[PDB]
């Protein structure tokens, strides 16, 4: 991994909201938001981190 | 589609539809009179510019007005940790001048009930490998859930303040993008876009703030504001 920032996901639903709060990914994607970027790595075994804030 | 199930539609078919913009559009809204304007909670930021007659969010047609947001004002029980009371109120600085594309959408008088069938709108879009953003304007027609099929859905998650929306075999559903924005039931607003697991899967529907439970707290802040 070439990391930082973690993403801080704190929800206490199993869901996101669904506001447009992109987040470049330190795969290379872009995540709609935090949260999502969140959903996404906890079926991982290997984190994704926040390489920059905004689109990719 | 890359319109989550969606059809597009124009700013004459929903005209209460507005975009909230901090440099990019991040949330609907819906307009509830001339200077009032109704989304989510979270999606308070400060320094929103609220954007009315939008067909397109990223081409200037001449016939939209930008205007300031002069107050935001956050439900006082918001929690954002479980997303219940979800919404907020958006003073505009100026009063929109009202049009065919621009008007604003009455408040309910009752609750809607299971199975009423609603048109919910916004600007979220999804790209191939699943990866939302905001584009063009789209309309989805989802019926309303019943609340033990919404609860079912999310256990423990739905409170009196939320519905389920949508079709439980997915590919239909509002996304990121759409949040804050109205669903509105038989001309009335009785949703805003507010959370779900992912967009248009399997068993799991959009989950909405039910605005019957807000009409007096928004009239009366709207009123002393
Ligand atoms: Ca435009």
């Amino acid at each position: 991994t070439s990391p930082q920032r973690e993403a801080t996901c704190t929800s206490e639903v199993s869901g996101c909201p669904k506001i447009y709060n992109p987040v470049c990914g330190t795969d290379g994607i872009t995540y709609s938001n935090e949260c999502v970027l969140c959903s996404e790595n906890k079926k991982r075994q290997t984190p994704v981190l926040i390489q920059k804030s905004g689109p990719c | 589609d890359k319109i989550v199930g969606g059809y597009t539609c124009g700013a004459n078919t929903v005209p209460y539809q507005v975009s909230l913009n901090s440099g990019y559009h991040f949330c609907g809204g819906s307009l509830i009179n001339s200077q009032w304007v109704v989304s989510a909670a979270h999606c308070y930021k400060s320094g929103i510019q609220v954007r009315l007659g939008e067909d397109n969010i990223n081409v200037v047609e001449g016939n939209e007005q930008f205007i300031s947001a002069s107050k935001s004002i956050v439900h006082p029980s918001y929690n954002s940790n479980t997303l219940n009371n979800d919404i907020m109120l958006i003073k505009l600085k100026s009063a929109a001048s009202l049009n065919s594309r621009v008007a604003s959408i009455s408040l309910p008088t009752s609750c809607a009930s299971a199975g009423t069938q609603c048109l919910i709108s916004g600007w979220g879009n999804t790209k191939s490998s699943g990866t939302s953003y905001p584009d063009v304007l789209k309309c989805l027609k989802a019926p309303i859930l019943s609340d033990s099929s919404c609860k079912s859905a999310y256990p423990g998650q739905i409170t009196s303040n939320m519905f389920c929306a949508g079709y439980l075999e997915g590919g239909k559903d509002s996304c990121q993008g759409d949040s804050g924005g109205p669903v509105v039931c038989s001309g009335k607003l009785q949703g805003i876009v507010s959370w779900g697991s992912g967009c248009a899967q399997k068993n799991k529907p959009g989950v909405y703030t039910k605005v019957c439970n807000y009409v007096s707290w928004i009239k009366q802040t709207i009123a002393s504001n």
